[PDB]
């Protein structure tokens, strides 16, 4: 089956930056969404920004619009997430997730294991 | 409450035969699925593979849906599969409707986690 390999979590203070990238190893087709989650301790699982196979169709969520930025190999089931202007309210593990709708958790059928991300004050 | 995943199972599966069997089969089935019971489904599709089968279509190519939705899944393999279509003598509650079998690839919409069809979206 498939696996959605993530890198670039890590530790920084409020203001930093951080990039997470997923790659989606061993589907034969192509993902055509593929975005980002997150769950921070006690809190319910996000939609944190998802976008299409084309390059286009981006969707963020409310608190991470302007600050964050999803990109995508076009063609390819590959994601990555610039993150900027770091709060400690976006402290929480990140998940890839690969095959679904906007951002909609329950519609993406692929997850990864999650990358950590904390922001200090 | 009933779940997604089991309306589409009680909908759309029907695994016990390998094709429909008689030209009464979606008479039989439409009223016994409760797909009849305050008017006639105009349409409907019974898939005659294992569930396992199905339920694999959502790890299969990712397609869009026709409303518009990306999680969509089409089956690699052609699957047998039963239309059923309202005949247009039928009159609810004497629900009425025409048996045709196929063998196509099936689209469904997939959702939860396990992450299973909840839908029938289209056959091709």
């Amino acid at each position: 089956q498939v696996q959605l390999v993530e890198s670039g979590g890590g530790l920084v203070q409020a203001g930093g930056s951080l990039r997470l990238s997923c790659a989606a190893s061993g589907y034969p087709w192509t993902y055509i969404y593929m975005g980002w989650f997150r769950q921070a301790p006690g809190k319910e699982r996000e939609g944190v920004a998802a976008m299409d196979s084309g390059g286009g169709g981006t969707l963020y969520a409310d608190s991470v619009k302007g600050r964050f930025t999803i990109s995508r190999d076009k063609g390819k089931n590959t994601v990555y997430l610039q993150m900027d202007s770091l709060k400690p309210e976006d402290t929480a593990t990140y998940y890839c997730a690969a095959g679904g709708d906007a951002l909609v958790a329950t519609r993406y059928g692929r997850w990864g294991q999650g990358t950590q991300v904390t922001v200090s004050s | 409450k009933e779940t997604a995943a089991a309306k589409f199972e009680r909908q759309h599966m029907d695994s016990s035969t390998s094709a429909a069997s008689s030209s009464n089969y979606c008479n039989q089935m439409m009223k016994s699925r409760n797909l009849t019971k305050d008017r006639c489904k105009p349409v409907n599709t019974f898939v005659h593979e294992s569930l396992a089968d199905v339920q694999a279509v959502c790890s299969q190519k990712n397609v869009a849906c026709k409303n518009g939705q990306t999680n969509c899944y089409q089956s690699y393999s052609t699957m047998s599969i039963t239309d059923c279509r309202e005949t247009g003598s039928s009159k609810y509650p004497n629900c009425a409707y025409k048996t045709t079998q196929a063998n196509k690839h099936i689209i469904v919409a997939c959702e939860g986690n396990p992450y299973v069809p909840v839908h029938f979206d289209a056959s091709v």
